[PDB]
C-alpha cells in the first residue's frame, strides 16, 4: 500500500508498504530511495514517534496515511 | 597487547604527531600514559578569534582494539563550555567520533576536527542543552562564559571583571566558588536564580 513521509524542505516520499512492515524497513526503504541512513531517521505519526521493533498496522497506519521524518541529531 | 594494525598505526599515528607543524608550532600534541599505547593524553590550543583562545586544553583518549574500523573514544579532561561538549562530563559530541569515523582517519586529524570544532560550534545539535540555548539566545553571554571557563580551567588571560564581582558576590556568602562558576553560567549569571540553584538539598 502507499503511504507517505512528509519531510524537512517540503520533500514528500511515496513509499509502498504493507501493514505487516517493521518501521525498520519503512526506514529502510527511505534509505534506498533517498540515501538516508536508517538509525540517524526517526519517523513520527500522529505526531510520535514508532519504535522500529512494532508495525505500522499496531499503530493503525492505514493506506494514503501521512508520516514526517525527523532525523536524528548528528553528533548526536 | 592489542591486535596490532591498531599498534602499528597507533605508534606511527602518534609519531606523526609530534612531527607535525601544528605541535611544531602548539596546536596539537599527544603524549603516553601507559605504554602499550591504548590510552593517549591529548592536547589541543583553543583556536585563535574564539573564546577559547590562549587556553590549552587535555584531552582523554582511549584506543579500542577494534582501531582502527572503530573511533578512539575521546573525552575532554578539562572543562569548557561548548555546545557540542558536556560541561559536566567532557563528553564530546562529534559525528568522526560516532558514525562518521573512517578507517583512513588519524589521531592529528582527530585532534585537529576538535581543535575545528572549537572555533565552530553546532548548537541545533548539542551534547549541552544548557550551553546551546545560551549560545543561540545570547551570543555575547556565551562568548565571555565561555572566556572565563577558558581561564578558570585552560589557564587562558582572565575574562573582563563584569562577571567575576558575582563570582566574588557569591564567595561572600560562603559559597563554593566551584560551585559558583557552575550555577551562574548555566542559570545566564541570574545571581537570584543561581543562588536558588546553588544549594543541593
Amino acid at each position: 500500500m502507499q503511504i507517505f513521509v512528509k519531510t524537512l524542505t517540503g520533500k514528500t516520499i511515496t513509499l509502498e508498504v504493507e501493514p505487516s512492515d517493521t518501521i525498520e524497513n519503512v526506514k529502510a526503504k527511505i534509505q534506498d530511495k533517498e540515501g538516508i541512513p536508517p538509525d540517524q531517521q526517526r519517523l513520527i505519526f500522529a505526531g510520535k514517534q514508532l519504535e522500529d521493533g512494532r508495525t505500522l498496522s499496531d499503530y493503525n497506519i492505514q493506506k494514503e496515511s501521512t508520516l514526517h521524518l525527523v532525523l536524528r541529531l548528528r553528533g548526536g | 597487547s592489542m591486535a596490532n594494525i591498531a599498534v602499528q598505526r597507533i605508534k606511527r599515528e602518534f609519531k606523526e604527531v609530534l612531527k607535525s607543524e601544528e605541535t611544531s608550532k602548539n596546536q596539537i600534541k599527544v603524549d603516553l600514559v601507559d605504554e602499550n599505547f591504548t590510552e593517549l593524553r591529548g592536547e589541543i590550543a583553543g583556536p585563535p578569534d574564539t573564546p577559547y583562545e590562549g587556553g590549552r586544553y587535555q584531552l582523554e583518549i582511549k584506543i579500542p582494539e577494534t582501531y582502527p574500523f572503530n573511533p578512539p573514544k575521546v573525552r575532554f579532561i578539562t572543562k569548557i563550555w561548548h555546545p557540542n561538549i558536556s560541561s559536566v562530563t567532557g563528553a564530546i559530541k562529534l559525528d568522526i567520533l560516532a558514525d562518521q569515523w573512517a578507517a583512513a582517519m588519524t589521531l592529528r586529524t582527530v585532534l585537529l576536527s576538535l581543535q575545528a570544532l572549537l572555533a565552530a560550534a553546532e548548537p541545533d545539535d548539542p551534547q549541552d542543552a544548557v550551553v546551546a540555548n545560551q549560545y543561540k539566545q545570547n551570543p555575547e553571554m556565551f562568548k565571555q562564559t565561555a572566556r572565563l571557563w577558558a581561564h578558570v580551567y585552560a589557564g587562558a588571560p582572565v575574562s573582563s571583571p563584569e562577571y567575576t564581582k558575582k563570582i566574588e558576590n557569591l564567595c561572600a556568602m560562603g559559597f563554593d566558588r566551584n560551585a559558583v562558576i557552575v550555577a551562574l553560567s548555566s542559570k545566564s549569571w541570574d545571581v537570584e536564580t543561581a543562588t536558588e540553584l546553588l544549594l543541593s538539598n
